[PDB]
RNA sequence: UAGGUAGUAGGUUUAUUAAGAGUUAAACCUAGCCAACGAUCCAUAAUCGAUAAUGAAAGUUAGAACGAUCACGUUGACUCUGAAAUAUAGUCAAUAUCUAUAAGAUACAGCAGUGAGGAAUAUUGGACAAUGAUCGAAAGAUUGAUCCAGUUACUUAUUAGGAU
RNA sequence: AAAAAUAAAAUCCAUAAAUAAUUAAAAUAAUGAUAUUAAUUACCAUAUAUUUUUAUAUGGAUAUAUUUUAAUAGUCCUGACUAAUAUUUGUGCCAGCAGUCGCGGUAACACAAAGAGGGCGAGCGUUAAUCAUAAUGGUUUAAAGGAUCCGUAGAAUGAAUUAUAUAUUAUAAUUUAGAGUUAAUAAAAUUAAUUAAAGAAUUAUAAUAGUAAAGAUGAAAUAAAUAAUUAUAAGACUAAUAUAUGUGAAAAUAUUAAUUAAAUAUUAACUGACAUUGAGGGAUUAAAACUAGAGUAGCGAAACGGAUUCGAUACCCGUGUAGUUCUAGUAGUAAACUAUGAAUACAAUUAUUUAUAUAUAUAUAUAUAAAUAAUAAAUGAAAAUGAAAGUAUUCCACCUGAAGAGUACGUUAGCAAUAAUGAAACUCAAAACAAUAGACGG
RNA sequence: AAUAUGAAUUAAUGCGAAGUUGAAAUACAGUUACCGUAGGGGAACCUGCGGUGGGCUUAUAAAUAUCUUAAAUAUUCUUACA
């Protein structure tokens, strides 16, 4: 759900503001490949399993029981009285989805807007999907893959 | 019109000031 | 407004400037016959006694027009041409007759800007 | 805030005072007046210091900020000279401490108001006729001889064009008098070129920047992943800079690595020719879809931007 | 106060920062673009130093809102690399810096 | 302009055509078809480009010039020939003019030119030398296509004196 | 530092044109309209050397030299936007100028000119036109949230896992977090419609004794009483509680009871995305108004009188018709307001109530929601908003300078008043909001 | 029947100057203003009915207060004592 990843966006921008080390989002795979890529690009310090209560100590295998009540669990990171993850919005929205080539990816990675999409800053990560799977941009150029391009941290 | 105007005289005199 | 009600029509107001000389017709001047010359007041802040013209077009249209300079030898039955360009202070009068065309002669003794007043230059 | 004013020198000078009511001068006139001193009864201007040609290789360039528009000098012991009240020129009461200790840079800056500005060096007429020989007759490559004497490759080539044009002057007897003194004159005027010299030798690495690249793209990669030019060549989708070196210096006529034979490749017919015929055809093998004149295009010359070219007689033709 | 400044030419990156009526956005610009921005905008670049900018001013054009939003947007909406790379843990290359590099 | 449609929407068959189809004509059935994402109606307009103008760009404007396409040759309909024409043909009628007064001829949106209208747009020019087109076996003939020149700062470009 | 001005003349050296010779190319088998061809060369021709080019020497050709020879730009502008500092004259709100702001009433940088100056330049200016010049927008208070909700289309949007496919979509299976169904348990007595009752007072009438003034107002005057105690009749209204708290989609809703309908929380089970929003459409919708029939105490447009006033078509007083009431309808409008559409996810605190649950050393304590108040952050033109007017997502309505105008015309609907829909021309460079400091306030 | 033109005839409105008759609005504007609707009046406006605040949140006391070693002891103290 693209509705549930602007949720997240929104909830990840609240969070930072206010500072809080510790916050929780949906458990999906969508949220969860989300979530590991920020956290591989270093925009989160730690991403662990939970529930609505908390993150997990021990492992909890999820099921149908369970799964109502699943939450995963992300860290913040703040360095040097400065939020390291400042802002994360979609660029494919709801009502209006982006799906671009390769070629077009590689001219917004290039300073070139594309479809009224800003072209990627410095220090910036654009991911897209591609067969349900979250990259960021370059790895998709990469790959040689075709994806809708969903999001954009900085 | 006396308010409004003379200072755009007067401010651009002011940079005049400035060269001298 | 949501996207589909810009898709509906909904969008930003265009910015071009609108015609100022409707009755021209899209022309750069227009012949015409002075029906009555007559002498205007302006609005106020501003006093003088500002020559104007009530002149029929070609195309059948009747209109004020301002004449500039100082002096002038229209009367009416006098062939003019007729430009766009209104007079500021006189309300409905919305052109100006060009001196040196038809029968409205140029400017008397005219020496700076005589192009704008059809003056030749003097030898 | 913008005013018209009048080019007043901005350094000191004598204004006018009273002036008697038929002289009608200007402060213009009488600054320029001061500034070239004297006219003697040759035309000359021999107190102004910058009268006469320097003869020592090294430029005489205006310097009107270090010497606060003192121009006039003594014209054999090159000693300050300055205007007096009596209306007469003497030495300054106090020396000039700006203009004894000059920096080498601006010794070769010719325009006081701009510092990016500089002389370039003149070879000296030995150092030609040495890449002259190498060359042509020992057989050296310009990248060789460039990389030696610390010239450009352009710069070398050009070398060895000219001084074959004055081998065959000077073995016709076409270099005058005048025209020698005159390169003399001017030989003496500019610093000169000394391969020795660091300095004074020219950048050899240098090489077109592209537009592509001129923007700034911008990885986030691991924090000790290398990244080095050639995987910053691989993401601008562009040969190595290094390479783009190489190939420049293989462009010379007398460089090695100059080749040009995979465009012997088009078929050419050259038509019969026959007693009387006043012209000879050729005929070029094209492809259908490139070759022609296309129909519809755009008619440029009631436009600003109208095609000017020039053919092989130099007259002016419309293209 | 200190500005950062990419290569002391030019901002990091775009900017897009409101400063009460006044929408801000600058955008960063290649060697030798000069500066092409609100006239106000460019004063304040000459004196900070930078050189290569383009910029659009929306809704308020306020000379003395333009000149403070501008100061606070170099400051409060910039981040260098090195500030990005350190709160990342990150290694950032500049590719065109890199291709010119030995 | 909110309802529109009655060959109208669909089915079956014949006629017609090289050929599908309410395309046209005839017959018989079904009750459909279009429409507030704008039907029907009215007004306006020749359309477009790798053309021109403008803008950072998306676009916007123009549609003269170059090129592509369509329509028309004073107006309407019809017929003949033909692969193809409601032909700048023929027939009849309409409007205007003309002379030969005939069931007549002409219609400059071919070139030049004239009057009119308009703010405003040119020579009643030269040549078939070139490139094409038509006729001819050829020799050749014809060509206001075309190529040239004339008029007009309408546009563009170059030049319209340097040193002292 | 007031220049005009290296500007002029003059000096040096050129080229164009002319003149002379020569002469391509468009075209060749031949044919050239253009054409008095372009170009080249400067006595012509030739030889040698000679990037080019140059140079020497030769044959003929004139008197040691060798055809001649130049250079007259216009147009707009100089207060600001907008480049134009060297000043001066005339005019005096006249004459005139003006794209916008404006200029001119005797020291005019703006009009008409001189001087000087700034543009562009065989063009310059001007008019008519095209493109660009802010939505990288808004709607509490400035243009702009539909009165309200229900719900159709939506070529609008919308959960989870897995597997395929031709892939952000489709299909299948599976799942329960959204959305619903039923029951259990606890809680509450409101909101609709209907029926049945109660209450204080008011007015009228009659009686009673008892009198002579009463009533009204700023003060007045107009129209066996007033007051008191009884009895009777009629219509309308609903004191305290009470905060419209709460409830209801909004409009609305507070004397009592009854009938019918709807409405809360938690738990259990169940369905398995069945949801959100909602053009068109539908329904409801204060007061006034209208149609028909009843009612009519009090109040009260109008009308007629009394006052006030210089006047008083008013404010105040009297008499008081429609109306206000009920029944059955029409109509669908309000500052129908929180001047703020609905839904979902989310974000830092305190206080106060309410609800549910938990515990006990039984009355507090601990929890989780809701409401309200004051705030952090954030947002904002600010005033302020504060769980939205914050951070986001989805859908609908609406706005694009003022005035003209919610007008005109047409259409639709209505018994009618009217309601909905809804322009253009002309004119102007205004117009509006928040906030600041004053002034003023019967 | 439509489209266009003129049109007897007739409706609405703007600007300009410029007086007149009142004093309706902005302060408690001297009767709180405005919204809807109805009636009336030279004109603004007046009156009835309900609504709104873009007017009254502009909101600010019926007062009353207590016992342990006042010091040879707390008050001093400078890295000390412990
Ligand atoms: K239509
Ligand atoms: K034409
Ligand atoms: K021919
Ligand atoms: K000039
Ligand atoms: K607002
Ligand atoms: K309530
Ligand atoms: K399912
Ligand atoms: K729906
Ligand atoms: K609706
Ligand atoms: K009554
Ligand atoms: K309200
Ligand atoms: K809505
Ligand atoms: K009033
Ligand atoms: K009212
Ligand atoms: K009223
Ligand atoms: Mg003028
Ligand atoms: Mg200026
Ligand atoms: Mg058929
Ligand atoms: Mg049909
Ligand atoms: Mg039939
Ligand atoms: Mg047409
Ligand atoms: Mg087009
Ligand atoms: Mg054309
Ligand atoms: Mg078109
Ligand atoms: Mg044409
Ligand atoms: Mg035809
Ligand atoms: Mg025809
Ligand atoms: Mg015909
Ligand atoms: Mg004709
Ligand atoms: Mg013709
Ligand atoms: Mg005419
Ligand atoms: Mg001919
Ligand atoms: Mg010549
Ligand atoms: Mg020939
Ligand atoms: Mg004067
Ligand atoms: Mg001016
Ligand atoms: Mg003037
Ligand atoms: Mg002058
Ligand atoms: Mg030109
Ligand atoms: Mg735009
Ligand atoms: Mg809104
Ligand atoms: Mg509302
Ligand atoms: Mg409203
Ligand atoms: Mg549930
Ligand atoms: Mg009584
Ligand atoms: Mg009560
Ligand atoms: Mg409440
Ligand atoms: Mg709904
Ligand atoms: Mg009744
Ligand atoms: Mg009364
Ligand atoms: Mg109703
Ligand atoms: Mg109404
Ligand atoms: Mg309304
Ligand atoms: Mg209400
Ligand atoms: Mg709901
Ligand atoms: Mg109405
Ligand atoms: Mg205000
Ligand atoms: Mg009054
Ligand atoms: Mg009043
Ligand atoms: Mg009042
Ligand atoms: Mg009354
Ligand atoms: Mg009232
Ligand atoms: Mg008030
Ligand atoms: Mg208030």
């Amino acid at each position: 759900s693209l509705v549930k990843l602007a949720n997240t966006c929104a909830h990840l921008q609240n969070c930072s503001k206010v500072r809080v080390a510790l916050t929780s989002i949906p458990y999906t795979k969508l949220q969860l490949q989300f979530a590991y890529n920020l956290y591989q690009q270093g925009f989160l310090s730690s991403l662990q399993k939970g529930s609505t209560m908390g993150p997990d100590k021990d492992f909890v295998e999820v099921t149908p029981d369970n799964i109502s009540t699943r939450r995963l669990w992300v860290g913040l990171k703040y360095r040097d009285n400065k939020p390291v993850l400042s802002s994360c919005k979609l660029i494919s929205k709801p009502n209006s989805r982006i799906h671009l080539p390769m070629e077009d990816m590689k001219k917004l990675c290039s300073g070139v807007t594309i479809r009224n999409i800003k072209p990627l800053q410095p220090g910036e990560l654009i991911l897209v999907r591609a067969h349900n799977n979250i990259m960021d941009i370059n790895e998709a150029i990469s790959k040689k893959l075709d994806g809708e391009v969903l999001c954009r941290v900085k | 019109q006396k308010a409004r105007k003379a200072m755009e005289s007067y401010n651009e005199l002011e940079d005049s000031l400035q060269f001298d | 407004a949501t996207l589909n009600q810009i898709k509906r029509g909904s969008g930003p107001p265009r910015r071009k400037k609108i015609s100022t000389a409707p009755q021209l017709d899209q022309c750069p001047q227009r012949k015409g016959v002075v029906l009555r010359v007559m002498v205007l007041k302006p609005k106020k802040p501003n006093s003088a006694q500002r020559k104007a013209c009530r002149v029929r077009l070609t195309n059948g249209n009747v209109v004020s027009a301002y004449i500039p300079g100082e002096g002038h030898d229209a009367q009416e039955h006098s062939i003019v041409y007729v430009r766009g360009g209104r007079c500021q202070d006189l309300p409905g009068v919305k052109y100006h007759v060009i001196r040196g065309a038809g029968d409205l002669s140029g400017v008397v003794n005219r020496i700076s800007s005589r192009s704008k007043y059809g003056a030749k230059k003097p030898s | 805030f913008s005013r018209r004013r009048i080019a007043y020198p901005f350094y000191p000078f004598k204004k006018l005072g009273r002036q008697h009511p038929k002289k009608h001068d200007t402060n213009l006139k009488t600054a320029m007046r001061q500034f070239l001193g004297p006219k003697n009864y040759k035309g000359e201007y021999v107190m102004n210091k910058y009268f006469t040609v320097p003869t020592n290789h090294v430029p005489n360039y205006i310097k009107p900020d270090l010497e606060r528009g003192q121009s006039l000098e003594h014209p054999v012991t090159k000693k300050p000279l300055q205007l007096r009240y009596d209306g007469t020129l003497g030495p300054p009461p106090v020396e000039n401490k700006r203009l004894q200790n000059i920096f080498k840079d601006r010794l070769l800056q010719p325009f006081p108001s701009n510092p990016h500005c500089k002389t370039n060096y003149v070879l000296s007429p030995q150092l030609k006729q040495s890449i002259f020989e190498e060359i042509t007759v020992e057989g050296l490559s310009a990248q060789q001889v460039s990389q030696k004497y610390g010239l450009k490759i352009p710069r070398v080539e050009a070398i060895v064009k000219l001084v074959s044009v004055e081998n065959s002057w000077n073995r016709r007897n076409r270099v005058s008098s005048d025209l020698k003194t005159m390169d003399e004159t001017l030989y003496r005027m500019f610093p000169v070129f000394d391969s020795d010299a660091s300095f004074k030798r020219e950048n050899l690495s240098e090489i077109p920047v592209p537009q592509k690249t001129l923007a700034s793209r911008f990885l986030t990669i691991a924090e000790s992943e290398p990244f080095g030019p050639v995987d910053a060549a691989h993401v601008l989708e562009l040969e190595p800079a290094v390479e783009t070196l190489r190939n420049l210096s293989t462009v010379g006529e007398h460089s090695s690595g100059h080749q040009q034979s995979t465009n012997k490749n088009t078929k050419v017919i050259y038509g019969e020719l026959v007693e009387g015929e006043r012209s000879q055809y050729k005929f070029t093998n094209a492809k259908v879809g490139k070759v022609g004149y296309r129909y519809g295009s755009g008619n440029r010359d009631n436009k600003k931007d109208r095609r000017i070219g020039f053919n092989k007689l130099g007259q002016m033709v419309y293209i | 106060k200190e500005i950062p400044r990419y290569e002391n030419r030019t901002i990091y990156g775009d900017i897009d920062f409101r400063y009460h009526g006044v929408k801000l956005h600058l955008r960063s610009a290649k060697p030798g673009f000069g500066l092409r921005v609100n006239h106000v905008i460019f004063e304040i670049c000459e004196c900070a130093g930078i050189k290569d900018l383009s910029g659009k001013v929306y809704k308020s054009r306020n000379d003395m809102n333009i000149a403070k939003g501008t100061i606070e947007a170099f400051t409060k909406a910039q981040k260098t690399l090195d500030e990005v790379a350190l709160g990342r843990g990150k290694k950032l290359v500049d590719v065109r810096k890199v291709y010119y590099s030995s």
